[PDB]
């Protein structure tokens, strides 16, 4: 048996509005009995922690103070010192430890990057913050619902698909050095969202707008020679606002750790399609 | 089944150069457009404005 | 941010009609003719008017139920 | 113009997402008629 | 929401969607909507214009699609400078018909 | 690829939009009721 | 199979009954621009004067390059016949270049030419020489083409002769302003019998031929035995409003008063000229030696007006829809 | 019978021009997603789209007059009915998928204006029963449509990509408690495994 309750949740949601705004980045101690004095020594980490499995648990900042000089200089060690030593039960993706599987991908600190290769402010006064992507659902602490961003990745046919049977079977499909360089500097994207997550069109529009990492996927398998599906490409990519919501914000050129550039893939990619649009009319007479 | 949250982007990333260099055109443009249509709206409501009336008049 | 202002039209409403260009003539003369017909009327209405102003213009008033209006000095 | 409205709009206004193409386009061809009647009544 | 507003809502909403169906599927109505939707089509995306997309080589062109700009500005400034010379003369007239009438 | 008077259309395009929003805003016909009260007075 | 572009022409229409009448050719595809809906009814009313046999026959509309492309890709032997439009058409030129280019691209075992004289768009500057020139073009994009440049056709398949014959039986009046070269008119049969040789041959080591009918006529000769052929007198020059106006301009009055292929076939007549070349070699070295003499077969009275009726009223205005 | 002259003429213009396009134009519509069919036409160029709609149900339904019809164009003409026919089928089953993805789309709107960050009056923590109800019958019915599409393998991956697409967000949207197992008993099955 259940009833109308428009007025009560308003209620609440208005209320509730107003008292996170006044608590807002609330913070639980980890051990609160710890001597000032020891806290001189110690920096502070504030870790978002929730459990949705729990149903009596709700988002928090937790207060880690640790010794910065028992373990290496970088946000993923400083997470597992944490996890190992303080309290186990936090969770996070690692594989790779060297900046190369992109699962550790956070928000540290303000910026999001991969935690095993971002160093963090070694002052003892200033606190660090360590929460998840930002756009992303939140599973479970530093774990975020990744899944979306793997089912835009599948739209885009990202295998090299040919229209033209191979001369001899023997060999290799030729491509020059040039051609070759054409992809450097675009096929070593990792696929840790970090950019995709830090788009604003990305933010507004999660599943009509493809994220920067998935078209700067799509334009390198465009450009790559030994594919001949390019217009086809082009095409699947110009519906609607799967491209054409991009604003050239450029942040995500910022925030790759890997050093990729994926503004100016989709900027060539925009201007691909302009050439595609003027020349389904040009050339076709 | 509790419905999932986040924490909005925009709310705990660091400011940085290019939002400000982008939005700062977005907010040019927005303003143009909002002020051009506002004076609009303006003149309109204002001439839609009743004639003053004597001192203490019904009907 | 990206550039989109432009005066160039659309190719979308750019297409001509089979046999030529669009329909421009046709639908110019029509304009033309519905115009014409239009400010010779008010032209016509304008110009030959004049106020005469005498007794034979003043009718005896009514109400909308067809009598006489008068009111009393109540 | 009326495109980057409709654009803006959309990408802002998580209601707005409610309307079809085809609402949209409808709603451009009533504002064009609208524009060229604005246009021609004002000089009559 | 409670289960006899449910109830209501659903046979509220069952009413409307049956009625919009039916409103739009009528036979004369469907006629109707179907004669309408492509009267509109072709006055919007094929009103008169003066610009268009040349996909012919200026062998295959017709003069009247060349000169077509030049004879619409022609007969809509001929239009507007003979309708003010009408008022004009009509001006003029009128004046000099009512003068030799009285004073 | 060519587009008969495409320079005419810009121009009429342009026209459109200034015309429109002449009439819409009224911006070249404002009102100087407000301006009364800070004017000089003559006979 | 085969891909005959542009066939709905008269003379295409010719070459399209020589092929379905010889068996082979397990599939004739028909592709055209067809502009308006008359060009579209003439080529399927055309279809029922046609014996059946196993060949099935299909149509393809040329709205745009992609169509041209996908019927080439699906045919093994290509047969273009020039155009039949005037004004709002791709061109008479771009078109060949095009097929070539296309054919070479998918593989085609065969491509055949046919340019007749009369079908060639002569309201534009050194329109002979553009026609040469796109030939030449499109031989270059095509080194394996071959040519087939026919000099007037004559039959129940020609374009400039039908329309002459109409006009004629009709009355018509006809601006006529001769040229002073001579013609060799050639029956549409032999032109058919003469691309089945090209199309069946193969090896083939010479690739430029001429379709050229023996005897020479003047063109006034051509209308004098027309005329007589018909029972008719002409007309020429006798209409005023063609004399005012003079259809061989271009300006606008010109082109909206008279029919543009009424134009192009009085620019035709008025700037015809020999299409024999030195590289040229005539259809008797492709072993069609029997053709069919011009005087022989215009004798008097051997051509009756009711092969040439139209509409005349308001029905008329039909074709315009 | 000159009206029946221009009636015919008409027709068989209009009919058999539309006939030749048919192709494009269905093909155009299979290339976009079933959110707006017709995007391209209304956005891009309207390849003779708003003509096929409106002539197919004058092909359908205004009458013929063989006596002003050959033989050969008597067959071309019939063709070209049965080819618009067609196209009529085939707009009446684009719609019907269009409509259903709006279904979903329109129940996924609802999840996110309810998770939206401006929605500070209308938060909701747990999920009420009749949304529960309308993404499990959704989902019930997106099966049922996929397993009777079964002889179509083209059109059966396009509705899941198109469709199935909001049926993966709204599964993401919310926690697996509650009737979670029940709610995406069918959608586990294979539907889940794919958008992963
Ligand atoms: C958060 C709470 C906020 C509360 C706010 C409360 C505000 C209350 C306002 C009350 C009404 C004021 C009206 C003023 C009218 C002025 C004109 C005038 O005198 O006309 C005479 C008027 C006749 O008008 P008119 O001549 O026909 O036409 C007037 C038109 O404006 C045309 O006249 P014009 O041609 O002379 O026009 C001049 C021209 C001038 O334009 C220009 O040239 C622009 C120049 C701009 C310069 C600005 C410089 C600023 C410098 C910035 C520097 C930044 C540096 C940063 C550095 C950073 C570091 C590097 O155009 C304009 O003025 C533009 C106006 C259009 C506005 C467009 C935007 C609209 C939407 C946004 C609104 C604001 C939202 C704020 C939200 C905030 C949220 C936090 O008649 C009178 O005598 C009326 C006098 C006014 C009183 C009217 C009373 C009405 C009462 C109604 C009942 C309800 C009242 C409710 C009150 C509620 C209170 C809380
Ligand atoms: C003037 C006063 C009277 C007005 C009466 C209006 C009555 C309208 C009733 C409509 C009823 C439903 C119609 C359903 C469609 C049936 C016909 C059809 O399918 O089309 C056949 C035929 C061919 O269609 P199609 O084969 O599909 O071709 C299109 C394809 O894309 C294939 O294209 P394609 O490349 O193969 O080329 C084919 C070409 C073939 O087209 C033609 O051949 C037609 C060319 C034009 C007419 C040529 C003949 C001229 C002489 C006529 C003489 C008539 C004498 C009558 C005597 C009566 C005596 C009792 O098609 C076109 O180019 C279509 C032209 C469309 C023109 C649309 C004009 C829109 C603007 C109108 C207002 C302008 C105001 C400007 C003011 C500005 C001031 C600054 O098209 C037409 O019949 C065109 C009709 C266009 C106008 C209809 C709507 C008018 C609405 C006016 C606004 C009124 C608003 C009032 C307030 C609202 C509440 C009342
Ligand atoms: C005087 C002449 C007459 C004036 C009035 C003329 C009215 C004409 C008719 C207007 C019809 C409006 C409704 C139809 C449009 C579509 C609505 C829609 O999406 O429906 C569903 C949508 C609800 O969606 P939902 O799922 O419930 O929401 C969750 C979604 O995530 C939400 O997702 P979402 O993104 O779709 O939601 C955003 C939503 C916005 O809805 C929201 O989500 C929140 C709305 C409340 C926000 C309140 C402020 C929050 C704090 C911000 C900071 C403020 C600081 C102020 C102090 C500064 C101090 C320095 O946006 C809209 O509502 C779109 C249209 C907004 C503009 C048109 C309406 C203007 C109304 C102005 C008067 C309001 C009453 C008087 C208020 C003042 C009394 C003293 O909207 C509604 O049903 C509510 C409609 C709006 C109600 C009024 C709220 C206040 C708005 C104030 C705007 C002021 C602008 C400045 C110029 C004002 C000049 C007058
Ligand atoms: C139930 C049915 C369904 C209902 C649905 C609900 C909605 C209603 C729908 C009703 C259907 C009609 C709707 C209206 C049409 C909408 C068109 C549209 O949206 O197109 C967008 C579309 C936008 O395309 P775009 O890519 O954005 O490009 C636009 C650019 O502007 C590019 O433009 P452009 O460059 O191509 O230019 C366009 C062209 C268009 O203009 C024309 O060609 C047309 C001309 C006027 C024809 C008017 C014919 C009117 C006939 C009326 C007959 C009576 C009707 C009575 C009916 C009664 C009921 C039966 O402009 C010109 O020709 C420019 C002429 C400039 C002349 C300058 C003069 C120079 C003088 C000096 C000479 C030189 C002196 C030298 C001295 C030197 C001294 C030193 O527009 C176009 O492309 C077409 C051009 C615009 C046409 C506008 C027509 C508006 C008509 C409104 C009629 C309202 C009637 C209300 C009656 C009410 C009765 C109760
Ligand atoms: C207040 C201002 C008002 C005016 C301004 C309005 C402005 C706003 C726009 C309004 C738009 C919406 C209009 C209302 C919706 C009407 C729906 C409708 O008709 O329902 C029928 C429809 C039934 O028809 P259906 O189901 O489509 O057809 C199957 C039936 O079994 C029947 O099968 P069937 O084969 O036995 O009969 C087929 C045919 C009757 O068949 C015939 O007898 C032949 C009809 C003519 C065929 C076309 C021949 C064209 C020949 C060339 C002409 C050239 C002219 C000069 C220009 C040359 C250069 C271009 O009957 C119809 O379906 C008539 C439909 C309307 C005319 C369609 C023809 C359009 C083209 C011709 C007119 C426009 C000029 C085009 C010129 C250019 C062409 C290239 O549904 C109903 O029965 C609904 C009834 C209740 C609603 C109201 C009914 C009103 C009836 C008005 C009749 C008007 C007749 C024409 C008068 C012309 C006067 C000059
Ligand atoms: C950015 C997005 C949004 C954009 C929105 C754009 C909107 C465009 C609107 C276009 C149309 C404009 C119409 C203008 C009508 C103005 C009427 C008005 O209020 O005028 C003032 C009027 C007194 O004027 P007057 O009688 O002339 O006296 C002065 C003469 N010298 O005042 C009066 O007479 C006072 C009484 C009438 C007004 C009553 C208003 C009631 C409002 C009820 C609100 C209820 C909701 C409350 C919500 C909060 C609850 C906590
Ligand atoms: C629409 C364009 C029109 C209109 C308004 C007229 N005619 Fe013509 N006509 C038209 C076509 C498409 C053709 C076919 C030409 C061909 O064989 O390729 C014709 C043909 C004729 C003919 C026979 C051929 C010829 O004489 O050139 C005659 C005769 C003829 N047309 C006469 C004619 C008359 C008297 C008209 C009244 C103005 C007329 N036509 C209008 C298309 C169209
Ligand atoms: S685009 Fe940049 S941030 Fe995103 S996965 Fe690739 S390398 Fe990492
Ligand atoms: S950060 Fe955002 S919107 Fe465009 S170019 Fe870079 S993606
Ligand atoms: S921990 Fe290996 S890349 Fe992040
Ligand atoms: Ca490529």
């Amino acid at each position: 048996a259940e009833s109308n309750d428009a007025t009560s949740i308003c209620l609440e949601s208005i209320s509730g509005t107003i008292k996170g705004l006044q608590k807002a980045n609330y913070v639980v101690e980890h051990n609160p009995n710890l001597t000032s004095e020891e806290k001189k020594h110690l920096k502070q980490f504030l870790v978002y922690r929730y459990n949705p499995a729990d149903p009596h648990d709700q988002p928090k900042y937790v207060s880690y103070w640790c010794d910065i000089k028992k373990f290496p200089p970088m946000f993923l060690d400083a997470i597992l010192y944490i996890k190992n030593e303080l309290d186990p039960t936090l969770s996070i993706r690692r594989s790779c430890r060297e900046g190369i599987c992109g699962s550790c991908a956070v928000n540290c600190d303000g910026l999001h990057t991969l935690a095993c290769i971002s160093g963090f402010n070694r002052d003892l006064s200033k606190p660090t913050i360590i929460t998840p992507l930002g756009h992303m659902f939140i599973l479970k602490d530093l774990v975020v619902d990744m899944t979306n961003f793997y089912a835009q990745y599948k739209m885009i046919e990202p295998y090299l698909k040919r229209k033209t049977p191979k001369p001899d079977a023997n060999k290799e499909y030729p491509q020059s050095p040039e051609q070759r360089a054409l992809l450097d500097g675009l096929y070593e994207c990792v696929l840790c969202a970090a950019c995709s997550t830090s788009c604003p069109s990305y933010w507004w529009h999660p599943d009509r707008y493809l994220g920067p990492a998935i078209l700067q996927q799509a334009y390198r398998w465009i450009v790559d020679s030994r594919d001949e599906y390019t217009q086809e490409r082009i095409e699947r990519i110009a519906e609607d606002v799967r491209l054409d919501d991009c604003q050239q914000i450029g942040m995500c050129s910022f925030t790759c750790p890997k050093g990729l550039n994926p503004q100016l893939s989709l900027k060539n990619l925009m201007d691909m399609v302009k050439d595609f649009r003027q020349k389904r009319i040009e050339q076709e007479v | 089944m509790r419905t999932k949250l986040y924490n909005a982007a925009y709310f705990l990333l660091n400011n940085n150069e290019s939002f400000g260099h982008s939005f700062g055109i977005r907010l040019k443009i927005v303003g143009l457009n909002t002020w051009i249509v506002g004076y609009a709206v303006s003149r309109y409501y204002f001439s839609s404005l009743r004639v003053k009336a004597a001192q203490d008049e019904r009907f | 941010a990206r550039l989109w202002w432009t005066l160039d039209p659309s190719k979308y409403y750019l297409k001509q009609i089979s046999s030529g260009g669009r329909n421009e003539i046709l639908f110019t003369v029509l304009g033309v003719t519905a115009a014409y017909w239009y400010f010779g009327n008010k032209r016509c209405e304008h110009y030959w008017r004049r106020q005469i102003d005498n007794c034979q213009s003043w009718s005896r008033a009514q109400n909308i139920n067809g009598n006489n209006l008068t009111v009393k000095q109540y | 113009m009326f495109k980057e409205l409709i654009h803006i709009f959309r990408t802002y206004y998580i209601t707005f997402r409610y309307l079809k193409k085809s609402n949209i386009n409808f709603l451009k061809n009533l504002s064009y008629t609208l524009i060229a009647y604005y246009l021609i009544i004002n000089f009559q | 929401m409670n289960h006899s507003c449910q109830k209501v809502f659903e046979g509220f909403v069952s009413a409307l969607y049956d009625t919009s169906y039916f409103f739009r599927n009528f036979g004369p109505f469907k006629a109707t909507i179907h004669y309408a939707t492509y009267a509109n089509y072709l006055a919007q995306n094929w009103a008169p214009r003066v610009s268009y997309i040349e996909t012919s080589t200026p062998a295959y062109t017709l003069a009247k699609n060349k000169y077509a700009v030049y004879i619409v500005y022609g007969l809509i400034g001929g239009a507007l400078i003979h309708n003010y010379m009408l008022d004009n003369k009509a001006a003029q007239k009128s004046q000099q018909y009512y003068l030799k009438h009285r004073d | 690829l060519p587009i008969r008077n495409i320079q005419f259309a810009r121009y009429h395009y342009l026209a459109a939009v200034t015309v429109f929003t002449y009439f819409a805003t009224r911006c070249c016909l404002l009102d100087y009721k407000k301006y009364y009260p800070l004017a000089s007075v003559k006979k | 199979s085969l891909l005959v572009v542009s066939g709905a022409n008269k003379v295409g229409q010719g070459i399209i009954r020589g092929l379905h009448s010889s068996g082979k050719y397990e599939k004739i595809v028909v592709a055209d621009v067809f502009p308006k809906y008359y060009y579209l009814e003439r080529y399927l009313r055309f279809k029922d004067t046609l014996t059946q046999n196993k060949t099935k026959l299909e149509e393809v509309k040329l709205t745009d390059k992609t169509d041209l492309e996908s019927a080439i890709k699906k045919a093994s032997h290509v047969v273009y016949v020039t155009h039949d439009y005037y004004y709002n058409v791709p061109s008479k030129l771009n078109l060949i270049k095009h097929t070539a280019t296309l054919s070479r691209s998918a593989g085609v075992k065969r491509l055949v030419n046919v340019t007749p004289v009369e079908n060639d768009h002569y309201g534009e500057s050194q329109a002979v020489l553009a026609a040469t020139q796109s030939e030449n073009e499109a031989r270059v994009a095509f080194p394996g083409l071959v040519e087939l440049k026919t000099d007037l056709t004559f039959g129940q398949d020609s374009t400039v002769v039908s329309e002459l014959l109409t006009r004629l039986a009709y009355g018509k009046s006809i601006y006529f302003k001769p040229s002073a070269h001579r013609i060799s008119p050639v029956h549409t049969l032999n032109v058919a019998e003469a691309t089945q040789r090209i199309l069946e041959n193969n090896s083939l080591q010479n690739l430029r031929y001429v379709a050229r009918g023996t005897e020479s006529f003047d063109w006034n000769t051509i209308i004098s035995t027309l005329a007589a052929a018909i029972g008719k007198n002409a007309n020429l020059n006798q209409n005023p409003l063609e004399n005012i106006i003079s259809p061989l301009s271009d300006n606008i009055v010109s082109q909206t008063v008279h029919h543009h292929h009424y134009l192009n076939l009085t620019r035709f007549i008025n700037q015809y000229q020999e299409p024999k070349q030195t590289e040229h070699h005539e259809l008797t070295n492709l072993g069609v030696n029997n053709l069919v003499k011009f005087s022989e077969f215009y004798k008097p009275n051997s051509v009756s007006t009711q092969d040439y009726q139209i509409k005349t009223g308001l029905s008329h205005w039909a074709h315009c829809l | 019978s000159l009206v029946s002259l221009f009636k015919n003429t008409f027709l068989k213009s209009r009919v058999i021009g539309l006939s030749f396009q048919a192709q494009r134009v269905m093909a155009q519509m299979a290339k976009t997603d079933f959110e707006n069919p017709d995007e391209h036409f209304l956005l891009n160029d309207a390849m003779k789209y708003n003509e096929l709609v409106f002539y197919g149900r004058l092909a359908e339904n205004w009458s013929i007059n063989p006596e002003l019809f050959g033989k050969a164009e008597l067959a071309k003409y019939n063709e070209a009915k049965q080819t618009l026919i067609d196209f009529n089928q085939y707009h009446a089953l684009v719609q019907n998928l269009h409509e259903f993805y709006w279904e979903l789309k329109t129940i996924y709107l609802e999840l996110s204006r309810g998770v939206a960050t401006s929605n500070f009056h209308n938060k909701r923590e747990v999920t009420h029963s009749i949304i529960e109800s309308d993404i499990k019958n959704s989902i019930h019915k997106y099966i049922q449509l996929i397993d009777d599409l079964k002889d179509y393998p083209e059109w059966q991956h396009k509705v899941r990509e198109e469709i199935g697409y909001y049926a993966h967000m709204i599964y993401t949207s919310v926690n697996h408690d509650g009737n979670f197992p029940e709610i995406f008993k069918e959608f586990n099955k294979v539907d889940s495994l794919y958008y992963f």
